[PDB]
């Protein structure tokens, strides 16, 4: 999935 | 004493100035064969004037003879620009110094220059039968495989600093780094002077 | 048959590499120099494996005395009589170290004025 | 964790500040290349002045070395126009009784002198324009390892895939 999004 | 470091000094300016010019790090017309840079060398050896680089050699060599005693290989790593792999690793020695025991007797000023002569010749006898291919991107940096140091910390724990000798001594243990620790060596001929006893050999990547 | 000489030269060739100029033969042996110019022609003769060639001072003169460093050519030598060999070199550069050296059995042609310690 | 995370954090805090400036994220001659000292190094150490800055990577670096548990191969792209692939990886990957506190802080200086060595050894492709991006997984790339982190427990393999 999403990755380093959240940590964006 | 006073008088063996005065001869390591200008052995390891020849060591490193030479390694420096048969590499072709420096362009090879800024060299010229000489004698003195600062002192009497054993042997010709083609040195550039450049001030800002000797003065960067005799600072590493004044680094090198601070420590003394926890140095039983000084030695020369070469680093292409294209990759930090060692290319060659040229060995010297630090082995059973007069300096560590202090033993006065003896000075034998033509036999150790003889010997460093020998060893210098042989420094130039295997850096020209290597061959020449991409002379140029070719750099320089120091290593040493020493017994039993750790100085670096020296400049933590809240010293307060006074004195122009431990402002060396603290630029000294500032300079060097330990690093995180084979394919071909080669051998070469080492002084067997005896209070200096330099066995030198080089390495192949 | 002269290999006392030969294995001397070895050591100062090998066991450490200092070249030989002239003065170590003359050192060892008190050799004539025409019989040094044997000496180093029968090392040469005899070589096995030299890691680089002597060059040569020529005995043709010709009111020239020219260490050859064009090898192949003849460079205003051409009708030549000899050559003393010498100078056998290790290094990319032929540069000896100089030093005192004995010299009173040594010497081939002394002083006219031979010196006094008076 | 286990004692290599203060000089972890601060490695990496001070590896984001010499990215800042070697690579000019912001303008070269706005830092304090002077006043500080990361570990007991000669070069210059220059982190950005700004405190809301110096706050946010250092919320960016405790709050990857709060993951640091479970953390993914780690990376630092920076970013104007399309590039599409990692610049420098400095691949934290998660080792596990060693007490090696000495060694480790020592082992720190030669990850950043290799930093360096990458650093002042690098060319100059445009001034300004590009903007970092910390992520986790200019014509041509090019292939460029550094050294390794073997004294220390956990290895940092320290890639730096220049553009």
């Amino acid at each position: 999935g999403k990755r380093a999004f959240v940590y964006g | 004493n006073r008088w063996v470091e005065k001869w390591l000094r200008v052995y390891l300016k020849c060591y490193i100035n030479l390694i420096l010019f048969y590499r072709n790090v420096y362009p090879p017309q800024s060299f010229d064969y000489t004698t003195y840079q600062s002192f009497n060398l054993p042997q010709f050896v083609p040195i550039n004037r450049h001030p800002a680089l000797i003065d960067y050699i005799e600072e590493l060599i004044l680094d090198v003879l601070s420590k003394l005693t926890h140095v039983y290989r000084f030695s020369i790593c070469i680093i292409n620009k294209k990759n930090d792999l060692c290319i060659e690793k040229y060995v010297l020695d630090f082995s059973e110094l007069q300096h560590v025991d202090k033993d006065d007797q003896i000075i034998t000023e033509t036999e150790v220059f003889d010997e460093f002569r020998s060893s210098l010749n042989s420094l130039i006898m295997h850096l020209e039968k290597l061959p020449k291919v991409n002379d140029d991107t070719i750099t320089f940096e120091a290593v040493i495989n020493a017994i039993e140091l750790e100085l670096g910390h020296k400049l933590d724990r809240n010293r307060r600093v006074d004195s122009l000798e431990e402002k060396a001594e603290i630029e000294r243990d500032s300079n060097w780094v330990k690093c995180q620790e084979k394919i071909k060596l080669t051998s070469l001929v080492g002084s067997d002077v005896g209070p200096l006893i330099i066995h030198q050999f080089s390495e192949k990547l | 048959m002269d290999q006392k000489a030969s294995y001397f030269i070895n050591e100062k060739l090998f066991t450490e590499v200092k070249p030989v100029l002239f003065t170590d033969l003359i050192h060892h042996l008190k050799i004539g120099p025409s019989m040094a110019k044997k000496l180093m022609f029968d090392y040469y003769k005899q070589t096995t494996n030299a890691k680089y060639n002597c060059v040569v001072i020529c005995c043709y003169k010709d009111q020239t005395i020219k260490i050859i460093h064009d090898l192949s050519n003849i460079p205003q030598q051409d009708s030549i009589i000899d050559c003393f060999i010498y100078a056998f070199n290790p290094m990319d550069s032929f540069i000896p170290y100089y030093d005192i050296i004995d010299q009173k059995d040594c010497l081939t042609i002394k002083n006219s004025y031979e010196l006094k310690v008076s």
